[PDB]
RNA sequence: CGGUACGAAGUCGAAACAAGGUAGUUGAUGGUGAACCAGUGGCUGAACAAAAAA
RNA sequence: AACUAGUCUUAAACACACCGCUCGUCACGUAACA
RNA sequence: UGAUUGGUAUUGCAUGCCUGGUGACUUA
RNA sequence: UUCUUUGCCUGGGGGUCGUUCCGUACAGUUGUAGGUAAAAGGUAUGUUAGAGACUUAGACUAGCGUUGGAGCACAUUGUUUCAUUCGAUAGUCCACGCUCAAUCUUACCAUACA
RNA sequence: UAAUACAGGGUUGAACUGUGGGUUAGUUUCAAUGCCCAAGGCAGAGCACUGGAUUGGAUACCCAGGGAACUGUGCUCCCAUUAAUAAGAAUCA
RNA sequence: AGAGGCUUGAUAGUACUACCGUAAGUACAUAAUAUACAGUCCCAGCAGUAGCGGUUAAACUAUAGAAGAGUCGAGUAUUAUCCAUACAUACCAGGCGUAAAAAGCGUUCAUCCAAAAAAU
RNA sequence: UUUUAUGAUCCCAGGCUGGUUUAAUAAGUCAAAGUUUAGCCGGGAAG
RNA sequence: GAAGUUAUGGUUUGAAAAAAAAA
RNA sequence: GGCGAGAAGGGAAGUGUGUUUCAAAGAA
């Protein structure tokens, strides 16, 4: 969380990582959304 | 452990280092023992001895020679040792409760019996310094022959206190007040290291070089002496 | 964690969302073009001289020892 | 302080979550755990140092023999290190530099030792001279000087018998021109037993 | 390729810290040479002003 | 109703103390990753 | 009616002495 | 530093075929280079606030006079000269150093003597 | 947040019951706004944008107008994500 | 100096096995040296984080700078390796309001623990 | 029907064990894990 | 000769077979 | 003709190696 929130932060995830949230810049997904 | 100390280096006697202080920079300084407690036990002599005769005048005893070389059985403490047996044997003197109580605590205050050498105060056939006379132990049973009562010999423990004692016994103005001063004094660390050796830290050195730091120093320090010396005599002989 | 601190985020994430903003546009796919070893890969063995045998046992390696 | 231990499996979760502070060492990681790596100089310059500090620091990107190319300060005063020069490289970090995790060791492959050093030398190569080894023996000629103490003494209780190098004896006390006499079995002892055991 | 870290301080503005002179910042967005701006919903890691009772 | 000197309260990322601190593009070289 | 040991050259961002402006100076 | 059980943290901060799975897909991603001796929480004062309140102490106001409009004098600035010496430069420089310069004062310039 | 319909939870009491629990992934019901999709579509207000001003200058703050978003058993959980600083036992009258 | 290596700006208690203030290299010889000095001036350079060097440096270079000073010593220093001294790898022995850290609120499986601990 | 979050299916890297002394009221076995003569083990082939 | 014997690192990317059906 | 002879093996193997706890009879 301390270095993981600091990627959250700082948007390394915002960018590398698919969101079942969607937006129009952040990656998709194309699977049945799941708790993970 | 081995090589050079790596981190502070303090001198074992307890002395700072500084411009103005016993050391001039940081060490170990264990050569120096003027800065450690060495009692004086053997005697002393002068440079020079003015009588015609070599007699030995010059020599004469240290003050601390006297307690390192005591002598014992002295009149003050036989004195000493009278009235602390005295003070001592008070509570089997005015035990009041029977024969097992009284010689339970004689035996308490000095240890006796088969086999052990004590001081026979409490024995029927030895002398007490009684205030009141009695008969030393109605008229049926006694001793019908002479038989003087043994003399009571002294109690080790008690006795051995009090000699060693000595070791322990220790020997209008101009109104001028002082402001700069300490109202509780001061207890550096050399005040313990100078006495209490096994604080102190245990060298590493090779005693061969020890001696030989010895060696150099009894044909180096004439030299540094003489060098300053000569400064002086120079500098005034240039101002005459 | 402060304001004064979230700044220095805030402007890194913005930065990034902008910066892939300017090449959403696009279309074509940009095209982009080791003797020594890691830390992480040095640390796995020991080199001190042991009898013989360079890797080739615990003793010599830096796992885990079920001891 | 042993709520980190609870469960089943502790044994496996505990020792996961523990201090992962960089290595003590870390700094000179691209030596791969050794003492000390030869490299090809790639490039030779000066670099300014961070502020407050100013002044130029020589500094050279050198090719380790593992490939990798890293940045390497040249202690002491000169150096003739060009490109395609060959050095041994240590572990050992110049603050100001930034970025500089190794150091130069003076003396060894194309590093030529610093020169005009006469302390530290053994941290730049270079060797004790002649001329050192020769006056580290001729220093401990001993020298005699007197304070007049020594004439007071020698006046009062030494003059009266007292014996010349030669033998011979004196028959009158120190003048204001002599100075005081050597002891023939004392003065200048270990120099001249050295010199003896020499020859 | 785009981005990133170090040295340098050059041009352009003045976004934040006071009500920082339009409160700040956050989720996903739209727009813009730059910091940024606008709407919407969150928070306070914000202010201003602030009741007697008929 | 305004100003200076105070004096009081509040806020502060200022303490060389708002002539403070401080953000970014562009330009400029040395590099790692990709 | 009794002369003297160079520089009114730089450095007040080396200082002493001396000033300007603003602040203070409360006790039993 | 009473006890039970899950979740998470290791200074700051940066970049980044496994699938007989639908493949520009699914699943998965804090971690390796490059920088770093700091970073960041609070209380205590001061300073500031295009923040607020207050004493009404000065300021305003009111009264007596000014100055900016014209002439002269001083200083300063601009110009010029071989030189028109120099300092002072918001308040705290500008009739100031210089409480008085035709000679001297003079420290500026020109000439010729050492 | 009036009434009505259908469901909880909380509180109080009686009965029943009799260690039947505390925590919880290879678990999944729900969950602001935005975005994608679908709906409708001009009550209000309102990004982008237009033009009326201020500014050396503004792509803003101010004014007028405005086809993006504002009601969904859908897709769906990114967050300064919801009553707080995780849940339970013990210590108190 | 029977000998060299390293230090010669501050900073580290220099450990520790028997002795545990129960003594003399005690006195004389025998009293000291370096925040004295010289070369360089944000340069050359040094250093361990901090830092020093701005033309009068106990911080750089120099030890005939003096028979200089501190330690170890036939050795000594630098680099490297670690279970790298309590950068407690935190069971002994760290944390999660504000400084890194409580999952968005919840329902559960397995494990774990509770209530007849130890014994049965 | 058999395995499987107590890690099945399924990649790469590593044989395991012992060594007496061992300062500090840190020891009566060196005390979660650090070794050094050694212990145990490590196919088959003239077809 | 037998019976018991915590796995670790490379960040890892959860179901694998058999059987049934298929042609 | 008879005995002995592995340059004293690190080439295989992860739930393996080894370790710990045991056990092992001819002349029945």
């Amino acid at each position: 969380c301390s270095d993981r929130k600091r990627k959250i932060l700082n948007g390394t995830e915002y960018i590398r990582r698919k969101s079942s949230h969607r937006g129009r810049i952040k990656r998709g997904s194309q699977a049945p959304a799941f708790k993970r | 452990p081995r090589g050079s100390h790596r981190g502070g280096v303090f001198p074992v006697s307890g002395l700072t280092w500084g411009m103005n202080r016993p050391y001039l920079k940081r060490g170990l300084y264990q050569h120096r023992r003027d800065h450690i407690f060495t009692p004086r036990w053997g005697t002393r002599t002068a440079n020079f001895n003015p009588s015609a005769l070599p007699d030995g005048s010059t020599r004469r005893w240290e003050n601390d020679a006297f307690k390192a070389w005591p002598l014992y059985g002295l009149p003050h403490h036989v004195k000493l040792y009278a009235v602390n047996e005295a003070r001592y044997l008070v509570p089997a003197a005015r035990c009041t409760a029977g024969p097992e109580i009284t010689q339970y605590i004689l035996n308490q205050l000095d240890p006796g019996g088969a086999g052990r050498n004590c001081s026979g105060i409490g024995r029927p056939d030895v002398r007490l310094p009684l205030a009141k006379p009695a008969a030393p132990s109605s008229p049926d049973v006694f001793d019908p022959f002479g038989t003087p009562l043994s003399e009571r010999s002294r109690i080790k423990r008690l006795y051995n206190l009090v000699c060693e004692a000595d070791s322990w016994r220790v020997k209008n103005a101009f109104p001028f007040v002082d402001e700069k001063a300490a109202l509780v004094r001061d207890l550096p660390l050399a005040e313990i290291l100078y006495c209490r050796h096994t604080h102190r830290l245990q060298s590493r050195r090779h005693p061969f070089w020890i001696d030989m730091g010895y060696k150099k120093r009894i044909v180096r320090i004439p030299y540094l002496y003489r060098r300053r010396v000569a400064k002086e005599e120079a500098q005034e002989r240039e101002f005459g | 964690i402060s304001t004064c601190r979230r700044r220095y985020f805030k402007m890194r994430k913005f930065h990034k969302k902008k910066y892939k903003k300017k090449l959403m546009r696009l279309k074509k796919i940009p095209f982009v073009e080791r003797t020594w070893k890691t830390y992480r890969e040095t640390r796995l063995y020991r080199k001190q001289l042991r009898r013989g045998l360079p890797k080739k046992g615990a003793r010599k390696l830096r796992l885990h020892r079920e001891r | 302080s042993t709520r980190s231990i609870s469960g089943r499996l502790f044994y496996k979760r505990r020792p996961l979550q523990v201090p992962k502070l960089k290595p003590p060492n870390i700094r000179s990681k691209w030596l791969e755990g050794a003492p000390q790596k030869k490299g090809i100089c790639v490039k030779v310059r000066v670099q300014t140092p961070r502020k407050p500090n100013s002044g130029l620091r020589k500094v050279a990107r050198v090719r380790l023999s593992t490939g990798r190319t890293v940045l390497v300060y040249i202690p002491g005063i000169g150096h003739n290190l060009n490109v395609h020069s060959v050095v041994l490289v240590r572990g050992g970090r110049c603050k100001d530099v930034p970025g500089c995790n190794y150091k130069a060791v003076r003396g060894v492959a194309d590093l030529l030792p610093v020169k005009n050093r006469e302390r530290k030398r053994s941290k730049y190569g270079v060797k004790l001279s002649s001329e050192k080894k020769e006056w580290r023996l001729q220093r401990w000629n001993n020298k005699h000087l007197t304070i007049e103490k020594d004439r007071e003494l020698f006046n009062q209780f030494r003059w009266m018998t007292w014996r010349n190098e030669e033998g011979e004896m004196r028959t009158s006390p120190l003048a204001d021109d002599e100075e005081v006499p050597r002891h023939t079995q004392l003065f200048n002892r270990w120099y001249r037993l050295k010199m003896q055991r020499e020859g």
